[PDB]
């Protein structure tokens, strides 16, 4: 896949005491044009996990579908295990790294959260097999915008409520729905804390436009 | 006329005889004992001789750090066994950074152990494993055949004369659930010592013994770390 | 890098430098760039260090096979010829390696030199590498079949000496070798910078 | 015979196939397994015969997931049973991939036996030692029940029992209706019957092993939780004294 | 092309019971002449030629590996070849390397030895059958050959009246180019008798 | 499932027979007769097609299978074994004519049946097939007759028979054959020679006749059989 | 009936290794001693003329610069598993640069030492079981080692070992000569006395072999007058 | 592919395989094998079996390169595939090696490409064994006998084939070193020694002589007579003079 | 069109004493004008007396890490031994050239002790090969580190001085200065400095702040 056909952008993640919050556009563009205005970007994978995905959507539908007949395999077994975050996050560094020795790079940014054993975990995976977890994640765009916000506010208060989390990822929304060219005004936010993997629907962002009135020239 | 020159012919009574002859591979060997606690699983196993001057076969192999298998037959094949279990838990930490589960790692010996059992001119393994492991389940032991199955066990014993031993593990299989560590391998020799001979006992030559548990990664205690655990026993009873 | 090696009446001279370059910094001015290959046969780097001492550590693991299976050691004439057969599968590929496989024989002193692009031919004087050029002169103004062993440690010395200081991808210190029909030994190891107060003045 | 029967590549003179009507007899010495299908899904017993103290209780199975709105339920050579449920896992995954939904269980049944009939025509392989039976619930297409035997062939079934005493239990359960009542009614009755046709002056104990996959799961196969199975063991017991 | 690369030049021309085919004779690296004797027509069985100019490799291949299929074909059949076979033999030869070609285009020249009807066609260079009536041509000299036979030639000729045209049409049109010369040879095949006659030309 | 069985199962026996070729040829001769007549002319090809019933279907199957536009098949033996040779005949023709844009000649498409049938008498796991081809074809001005073996050998006749009772038919042929025969009257020469060995009445559905002259080889319609059989024409 | 090289006995064991096993007993005899001070590899190169030149009969081998390797059996068969030794510790040199240790050469060739296969298998693989045994005699880093190696692929670490056709006769005569303390000098006699009672040839300095490896020295083979040296004193 | 076990081990301990190729080798003609300090022998016995045969098919001494010949006993045709994958052996590793081929090392190559088909499936072990002689490279005479096993073990003096073992106990009693002092006296040696199994001689002797640095040379029937009737004027004084 | 590697800057650092031997890094892991995360080690346990640097491109170093570690525990089932410093130095080098036509883009330096107990440090090109040092700088920052640095320890161009040996206490302080330095100059250097000191007594891990800018 040398070259992304029908693409999302940006994919917002933090970390907060009790779980994660992922966020992400309902957009998937072709070019300028926004072609498919109602996709779902956020996929849950069992209990306590889940993936946002930017870059092309084709390669996207394809992990969508062998993640999860990967996780079902998991659960016939019967046995109690189930795979953490921590492995659905090094299992994907790998397939990324081996298309890429091959050359036929699965052409998408990964953002897998998850909440198990009473820990957090926010992983991020690169169409190269660069792979990393941090407090904070964007991808694609977000990484100029939403990544300072997100991260000024935990280099002075490291932990964060569940609902100063919230407010943390809507107020990223807004900036990134200001300055990125392919970004949609309606966005899921997905929230895995250790009650599941919920996946609120369909959110909009009010905007204002108070500065229409300073240009005069 | 006969029926006991494949392992592809069925037997007008429903039991294909070259999966029970290799059972009888199994018995020819040396005696061994595992079992689990609820923290710790041990096994000890009944190393055996040639002559005065070899030394003693080893019985016990590491697999991982987690992992570790007590064989009993014919031991070129059980290296063919150890090398492809050892594969598949550097395959798991290639692949997911984490250990095979113990359950899982015996699912993949019992598909690939069954396939030459239905294959013309092939014949199965003759070894049957014990596999001490410790995961997120606590402990366990597995038991394989060579039929194929496996059995997820309590406490077990294969070999010869095991008869005896798995008398000894029918009697005080209610102890072990709450043993401290000195206890229960003191429990797993006293089983072992009853494939012997009266005539004689166990040594420091012949015993070794593996314990995995849940702050301990498998471990071999060789000739001279079995004393500690030899010491503490009484003498058998006659 | 600049090697070179010659034969005279009592064996072969093997002389190095020992810088290596990233290309304009300096990495490690370390290098042994002189191969123990055996007990009897040395070689050399010349071309992209990677690809030297791996092909020319195989080509050791080669000739121990060799003297195992057939109980005597190895020809010079013929490890070359392994290491020609080798690399030249690899054509093409972009490997570089300028090697001079460099021994003792059932023909008195024998020296090759072997390259990535497929040559193998046997000489007199060699001289591989950046400075090779500068050290054909010096080495050519002053070498004569018959020399003294002392004769010829001065000429090799002098001959890297005057490369190193011309060039700008050679320098370090002056590794030398000398082949004798029972096994090499290695002659010296003098700094460059040391050779310059011993020849200015 | 002489020479009928060393290879599955000979018919007999009379027109059987005596290596297939041997691996036959595998399943009748292995213990029961009884499936039956009622109007809003499936119950699956299996009368799993407990050999020693030595063996970890609810372990050592013969009930499956072959996919994870399908059971399977086995009787003979264990080690085939778990040979057919990864090549059913095999195709159950496969169909997923390329048809994007569940695959339906009338076909995954002709895909097994197709596999199972592969082994009887050759001289390399022998036929397994294994029957088993596939159960599946959807809201769509209800609840069906089928069952392969070594020879390859898949019959639907209401209801259906494998193993050693597959004469006694069949008739146990032709007694019982079954076209009217809901899982939790049934499931009472899988053990009842299980207790009856079970030998226990053949057999030292045994425990019961019970399935759903129907309405109350949504269409999962699950096994059955533990206060259910306390109940439908306790129920067996006093209609076995009377 | 990497046809230019040695030259070459072939001529068959249809008589009235009688065939002729010519070719002229310089071996070059481009320009350097290597040698003025270099046979670009093959006898394929009696009554029966087949010309190859172009790239002296595939020349020598196709003229090699040709007489290891007919020879084949000659024996575990008895019948000898027939020139409208011969054709379509070499078609398939050329075709079978359609993804890289070889670079010879062929000129057969022949008479029908169950009977003795004339019969002359050429190839492109992948495989295409070209049956005329008049005379065809392939090389490096196309053009200027075509325009010597297209005013020469007549519908009937006898076998010494053809001998002279094929000469005259042969001669003028590989002066005229720089990769060719150096003599032409032309056979000249009747019913009875096939005559061989070398032409003085430029040795220029 | 099988890799196949690599070792022959023809195979010498101390006498000097391959006792399966030789069991394969007492098939053939207990199969369906047939006879041959090159006339000098054209080659006339018939064969007894008698069915156990009326329910069966006449026009359903044949026993003079067209290969080419100027080669015929008939045969006696086994008839599953027979429509596999006959397959394999018209992709060899086939792959003859696309190389050499001719119709492969008669003589040439004998020697690629032939070894076909050879090669299953060298393989691994099979047996030889229990048929014998007569191959009639008119190329290159003349007629062609010839009849493969399940050997692998080959024979160029003027007349024959095979199948059952072909030693009274071979002798029937050897007395009331003469060279430059006309091709209508090889015939009657032909249902003639078949009505000995033959059980019953004939009608236009019990015999194939198949006629190939330089015109190509055809059967003959039931129609122009039924007056053969009457002679009236 | 007819059973192919995998079928097990009845008893429990393959036909076919049982059998292996059988082809040592008609082999020459090997007695390899191990002490604090190196091993010494002692063998009876059984000549049958005087025509046969005695010094192109070699059964120990030089598998590395300090493993020695004594086989006795079928000796064609050896030539393939030594090769594959060689191979194996100098591959192993090529990636560690460090030298194998004598336990882990006799693993390698001991996965090769069983797996035949009639069918289902590639077309080089060995069809029946190897008729050697092997006594592995190096020094490495724990100090003197020596290995046993028969032909069912199983290998038990030794002291003092004979194999071959007189294994009973020898391995008696081992236990009560055989001691901890014992040294390479009196280890050399003590392989020459027991070799010269089994031996129904004579002892000579033609129709013996004595090779050592040592912790100070590499594998290093005694030439003719160093065996007249050690046949005096017996 | 056609994979099956053809050799497996007797239940006696045996290979019974190999043990009748060596059967099949002691049916085969005798051939005879000296090496002096200064020349090495072939002699084979059999070269008339009619006056219609051609002199150049019915050989039993090949060459494999100049340094090395090779004679050999049993099935003619299994031999013709060995001594040809001898000979390819012989240029390849003068190729990769410069020094020409030691006659140790393509004996070593033919004894371990018998001992493959002793332990490969499908194959059925090459019915022959072989005399191969030659010069190293420092010049001394090597004489080798390979087996159908895979063994081998260098010789002074050999045979092989049938009469092999009444041959080999001639040589026990004739080779010494006063035997063995001149190249004619060793020709002389090995016509003593087959003269004993053949009926005839001078007649079914095929002799054939390697010297140093030369190449082969096959002694025409009159060089071979020659040295035959040297041998009845020998007989007459080692009797007359004796009495 | 696709590129199969990208940079992403670090730096490793290795000093070899005579009875230590100190890797040392950084721990900002950078793609091109971003800061990916501060929190990311370039050194990783192997053994007990072995550590290993890896620098470059992180998609690399993290596959290159587990390919040691899975031979590394393969040897120990096989020979039942831990593997030695000088082997796993030879042996990184013949996984990194199996790889030569499609290279790992890595930097590597293995820091730990001989069986003299001294140090040993081996440091690689991306395409194998590899010397015997007593300290190499590696990785974005290397030609900041190699010249200050090397004149320290190695006491080249300087004239009338003591070559004390290596203390423990003077290499540590050293590390931890020269850092100081390249964070203010190079920008693929900062957020945090993670040394490992490798002695017989275990692996210590210190870290100390370097300038978030």
């Amino acid at each position: 896949t040398q070259n992304p056909m029908v693409t999302g952008t940006s994919v917002l993640g933090v970390k907060f005491e009790g779980g994660v919050v992922i966020a992400a556009d309902m957009l998937g563009s072709y070019g300028s044009l926004a072609r498919f205005r109602n996709i779902s970007r956020i996929m849950r994978v069992n209990n306590s996990t889940m993936l946002g995905a930017s870059g092309d959507y084709a390669d996207f539908q394809y992990l969508k579908q062998v993640l999860g007949q990967m996780v079902i395999d998991e659960e016939l077994l019967g046995d109690g295990h189930s795979y953490s975050p921590r492995a659905i996050h090094s299992w994907l560094t790998r397939a990324m790294y081996s298309r890429r020795s091959k050359m036929n790079p699965l052409w998408n940014t990964m953002v897998i959260g998850g909440y198990a054993d009473g820990e957090s975990f926010l992983g991020y995976v690169d169409m190269l097999g660069v792979a990393y977890e941090a407090p904070s994640l964007a991808t694609g765009y977000g990484a100029y915008l939403a990544q300072p916000l997100l991260r000024e506010v935990l280099e002075k208060q490291p932990v964060l409520s569940q609902t100063e989390a919230r407010d943390l990822v809507e107020r990223c929304m807004r900036v990134l729905y200001y300055r990125d060219a392919r970004s949609y005004n309606r966005f899921q936010i997905a929230t895995v804390t250790e009650k599941g993997v919920e996946i609120e629907g369909p959110l909009s962002t009010e905007t204002n436009w108070d500065i229409a009135h300073m240009i005069s020239g | 006329n006969q029926y006991d020159n494949d392992v592809t012919v069925w037997s007008p009574q429903g039991r294909i005889h070259q999966i029970e002859y290799a059972m009888e591979a199994v018995k020819q060997g040396s005696a061994t004992v595992g079992l689990k606690s609820k923290t710790h699983a041990v096994l000890v196993a009944l190393k055996r001789a040639q002559s005065e001057l070899a030394a003693h076969q080893k019985k016990i192999l590491h697999v991982d750090n987690h992992i570790g298998i007590s064989i009993a037959g014919l031991t070129a094949d059980a290296r063919l066994l150890c090398n492809f279990m050892r594969q598949e838990c550097l395959d798991s930490r290639f692949v997911f950074d984490r250990p095979l589960p113990v359950s899982r790692l015996v699912s993949l010996i019992g598909s690939k152990t069954q396939i030459p059992t239905q294959r013309y001119g092939r014949r199965p393994y003759g070894v049957g494993l014990l596999i001490a492991g410790y995961d997120d389940m606590g402990p366990h032991i597995f038991q394989t055949c060579p039929s194929a199955n496996y059995f997820d066990c309590r406490a077990m014993s294969i070999g010869a004369r095991s008869q005896s031993a798995r008398t000894y593990l029918e009697r005080h299989m209610s102890e072990f659930m709450e043993c401290n560590l000195n206890e229960l391998v003191k429990h797993g020799l006293r089983a072992l010592r009853e494939t012997l001979p009266a005539e004689q006992d166990l040594t420091t030559k012949n015993v070794s013994i593996g314990i995995v548990g849940k702050d301990l990664e498998f471990t071999i205690y060789d000739d001279d770390d079995v004393s500690p655990f030899l010491e503490g026993l009484e003498e058998r009873p006659q | 890098t600049t090697t070179l090696a010659f034969k005279f009446r009592h064996g072969v001279i093997v002389a190095a430098d020992s810088r290596a370059t990233a290309g304009a910094y300096i990495a490690s001015q370390t290098v042994k760039k002189v191969i123990e290959i055996n007990p009897y046969l040395l070689g050399t780097m010349a071309g992209g260090a990677a690809d030297c001492s791996f092909w020319e550590r195989l080509l050791a693991r080669q000739c121990r096979i060799y003297e195992l299976r057939n109980k005597e050691r190895i020809s010079v004439a013929a490890a070359s010829k392994l290491l020609a057969n080798m690399v030249y599968q690899y054509k093409g590929m972009g490997l570089s390696m300028g090697t001079m496989i460099c021994g003792w024989d059932k023909r008195g002193p024998g020296l090759y030199y072997v390259d990535s692009e497929g040559n193998r031919i046997s000489g007199a004087t060699f001289s591989v590498g950046s400075g090779s050029v500068y050290a054909y002169g010096v080495m050519d103004r002053g070498y004569s079949y018959d020399l003294e062993v002392e004769q010829a440690y001065d000429l090799a010395r002098r001959a890297i000496y005057q490369a190193t200081y011309r060039d700008a991808y050679s320098g370090g210190a002056v590794n030398l070798y000398h082949v004798r029909e029972d096994g090499w030994i290695r002659v010296s190891s003098d700094n460059v910078a040391d050779l310059h107060e011993k020849y200015s003045g | 015979g002489t020479g009928y029967d060393l290879s599955a590549s000979t018919f007999s003179p009379d027109g059987r196939v005596f290596q297939v009507e041997y691996a036959m007899k595998a399943v009748e010495n292995s213990s029961t397994a009884i499936g039956i299908r009622c109007k809003d899904g499936v119950v699956f017993g299996v009368e799993k015969l407990v050999l020693s103290k030595l063996y970890e209780e609810g372990s050592n199975k013969r009930l499956f997931n072959v996919d994870r709105h399908v059971g399977m339920a086995v009787a003979g050579l264990l080690a085939d049973a778990r040979s057919l449920a990864d090549i059913a896992r095999e195709e159950a995954s496969n169909f997923r991939s390329n048809f994007g939904y569940n695959i339906p269980l009338k076909h995954l049944a002709d895909r097994v036996a197709m596999y199972v009939h592969a082994y009887t025509l050759y001289s390399a392989v022998r036929p397994f030692g294994c029957s088993f039976m596939l159960g599946s619930y959807s809201v769509n297409d209800g609840a069906q029940l089928y069952m392969i035997d070594p020879s390859g062939v898949s019959y639907g079934y209401w209801g259906c029992a494998i193993g050693k005493a597959r004469q006694a239990a069949k008739t146990e359960i032709e007694k019982l209706q079954m076209k009217e009542m809901t899982c939790r009614d049934i499931v009472k009755e899988v053990a009842k019957i299980i207790y009856i046709v079970h030998d226990e002056v053949k057999d030292k104990a045994f425990e019961l092993e019970l399935s759903w996959v129907g309405e109350l799961t949504n269409g999962r196969h699950e096994i059955v939780p533990k206060d259910i199975r306390e109940e439908a063991e306790k129920y067996a017991k006093e209609s076995l004294k009377e | 092309s990497i046809m230019s690369y040695n030259g070459g030049a072939v001529m068959a021309m249809k008589g009235k019971n009688c065939v002729a085919i010519a070719a002229d004779r310089r071996f070059g690296i481009q320009a350097q002449m290597v040698t003025t004797d270099f046979q670009k027509i093959f006898p394929m069985g009696d009554r029966l030629y087949i010309g190859l100019a172009g790239l002296a490799t595939d020349v020598q291949t196709v003229a090699q590996r040709l007489k290891f299929r007919l020879n084949l074909y000659e024996l575990k059949e008895g019948r000898q070849i027939k020139p409208y076979t011969l054709m379509s033999m070499v078609a398939n030869l050329l075709y079978e390397k359609r993804f890289g070609p070889y670079y010879t285009e062929p000129v057969i020249a022949g008479l029908d030895p169950k009977t003795f009807k004339p019969f002359i066609c050429s190839l492109d260079l992948i495989g295409c059958p070209m049956v005329t009536d008049d005379f065809v041509v392939s090389g490096t000299c196309a053009e200027q050959m075509y325009g010597m036979c297209e005013s020469l030639w007549e519908p009937n000729m006898d076998p010494d009246h053809l001998f002279e045209t094929i000469s005259q049409a042969m001669l003028n049109a590989v002066d005229r180019d720089a990769v060719s010369g150096m003599g032409v040879i032309v056979h000249i095949i009747e019913k009875d008798k096939i005559t061989t006659r070398t032409l003085k030309a430029r040795m220029d | 499932a099988e890799r196949g069985y690599s070792f022959s199962l023809t195979t010498f026996s101390p006498s000097g027979k391959l006792v399966q070729i030789e069991y394969a040829l007492a098939a053939v001769a207990g199969g369906a007769p047939s006879v041959g007549i090159k006339a000098a002319n054209g080659v006339v090809l018939a064969t007894e097609k008698k069915q156990k019933s009326i329910l069966y279907d006449e026009r359903s199957v044949h026993k003079v299978e067209p290969i080419t536009k100027h080669i015929g098949l008939v045969y006696s033996g086994m008839g599953p074994d027979y429509r596999v040779l006959v397959h394999r005949a018209r992709k060899l023709a086939q792959q003859y004519y696309l190389v050499y844009q001719e119709p492969i000649p008669t003589a040439q498409l004998v020697q690629r049946v032939a070894s076909v049938m050879q090669e299953y008498t060298q393989s691994g796991g099979v047996r030889p097939f229990g048929v014998s081809l007569l191959i009639c074809g008119w190329n290159e001005g003349r007629p062609y007759l010839f009849q493969s073996d399940p050997s692998g050998a080959y024979f160029a006749w003027k007349a024959t028979a095979m199948g059952k009772n072909y030693v009274n038919g071979k002798t029937f042929l050897e007395k009331r054959y003469n060279e430059d025969l006309e091709l209508e009257d090889a015939i009657h020469t032909a249902i003639l020679t078949l009505k000995e060995s033959f059980e019953g009445q004939m009608t236009e559905d019990n015999i194939e006749v198949g006629i190939c002259n330089e015109a190509g080889f055809r059967r003959l319609t039931p129609t122009e059989v039924k007056d053969y059989l009457a002679a009236i024409a | 009936y007819d059973r192919g090289v995998n079928t097990f006995s009845p008893e429990g064991r393959l036909f076919q290794v049982e059998y292996a096993i059988e082809a040592i007993k008609l082999g020459s005899t090997a007695i390899g001693i191990q002490t604090s001070e190196g091993v010494c590899l002692a063998v009876e190169k059984r000549i049958t003329s005087p025509l046969m030149e005695p010094s192109s009969i070699e059964k120990i081998v030089e598998i590395d610069a300090h493993i020695g390797c004594a086989m006795s059996g079928l000796i064609a068969d050896a030539k393939t598993l030594i090769d594959k030794a060689r191979v194996e510790t100098q591959n192993h040199w090529f990636t560690y640069n460090e030298t194998m240790t004598v336990e882990s050469v006799t693993q390698a060739v001991s996965n090769l030492a069983l797996q035949f296969g009639e069918e289902d298998a590639d077309p080089g693989a060995m069809s029946r079981p190897f008729g050697v045994a092997l006594l592995f005699g190096g020094v490495d880093e724990k100090g003197p080692q020596l290995f046993h190696m028969d032909p069912s692929g199983t290998f038990v670490q030794c002291d003092a070992r004979a194999i071959g056709s007189a294994s009973e006769g020898a391995q008696s005569s081992l236990q009560e000569v055989y001691h901890k303390s014992m040294t390479l000098k009196e280890a050399i006699k003590s392989s020459l006395i027991i070799l010269k009672q089994v031996m129904e040839e004579k002892l000579n300095a033609t129709n013996i072999e004595l090779a050592t490896v040592q912790p100070g020295q590499n594998f290093h083979m005694f030439t003719k007058e160093e065996l007249e040296e050690v046949i005096k004193d017996i | 592919s056609y994979d099956r076990a053809i050799t497996v081990f007797s239940p006696d301990g045996h290979l019974f395989q190999v043990e009748y190729a060596q059967e099949a080798v002691k049916k085969g003609s005798t051939a005879v094998g000296v090496r002096g300090r200064d020349i090495v022998v072939l002699g084979v016995e059999k070269k008339s079996v009619a006056k219609l045969q051609d002199e150049r098919t019915v050989r039993k001494i090949c060459a494999l390169d100049d340094n090395v010949c090779m004679a050999f006993a049993g099935l003619t045709a299994d031999a013709r595939i060995v001594i040809n994958r001898a000979r390819v052996e012989c240029q390849s590793h003068r190729l990769t090696v410069e020094d020409p081929v030691t006659v140790e090392y393509i004996t070593r190559y033919i004894a371990s490409l018998k001992q493959r088909y002793t332990q490969s499936n499908g194959r059925r072990p090459f019915g022959i064994s072989a005399l191969i002689v030659g010069f190293d490279f420092d010049g001394t005479p090597r004489l080798y006998q390979t087996d159908p096993s895979g063994t081998y073990h260098a010789w002074k003096a050999n045979a092989i084939g049938r009469g092999a073992k009444s041959v080999r106990e001639f040589l026990e009693k004739n080779y010494t070193d006063e035997a063995i002092e001149t190249d004619d006296l060793t020709i002389k040696l090995v016509i003593k020694a087959l003269l004993e199994v053949v009926q005839s001689g001078g007649k079914n002797i095929e002799l054939a002589v390697m010297r140093r640095d030369q190449s082969l040379k096959i002694l025409n029937p009159e060089e071979i007579e020659k040295y035959v009737a040297e041998i009845e004027k020998e007989k007459e004084e080692n009797e007359k003079k004796k009495q | 069109r696709f590129s199969p590697y990208v940079f992403n800057g670090g730096t490793i650092l290795a000093i070899a004493g005579e009875d230590f031997a100190i890797v040392a890094s950084d721990t900002r892991l950078s793609e091109g004008f971003s800061i990916h995360t501060r929190d990311s080690p370039k050194c990783y346990k192997l053994t007990d007396k072995t550590v290993i640097g890896c620098s470059g491109f992180h998609g690399d170093c993290l596959t290159l890490t587990k390919i040691i570690e899975a031979r590394l525990k393969m040897y120990k089932h096989s020979n039942n031994k831990a593997m030695t410093t000088g082997a796993i130095a030879a042996m990184l080098s013949t996984i990194l050239y199996s790889r030569r036509f499609f290279p790992y883009y890595v930097y590597n330096i293995i820091g730990g002790l001989d069986e003299e107990g001294k140090g040993a440090v081996y440091s690689f090109d991306p395409v194998g090969s590899y010397q015997r040092d007593s300290f190499k700088a590696g990785g974005s920052a290397s030609a900041m580190l190699q010249p200050l640095l090397d004149n320290q320890v190695g006491f080249k161009n300087m004239q009338n001085v003591e070559h004390v040996p290596l203390s423990l206490d003077r290499a540590m302080r050293l590390v931890k200065d020269v850092f100081i330095s390249a964070a203010e100059r190079d920008v693929y250097t900062g957020d945090a400095l993670r040394i490992c000191i490798v002695t017989k007594e275990g692996i210590r891990e210190e870290t100390v702040s370097l300038r978030k800018d």
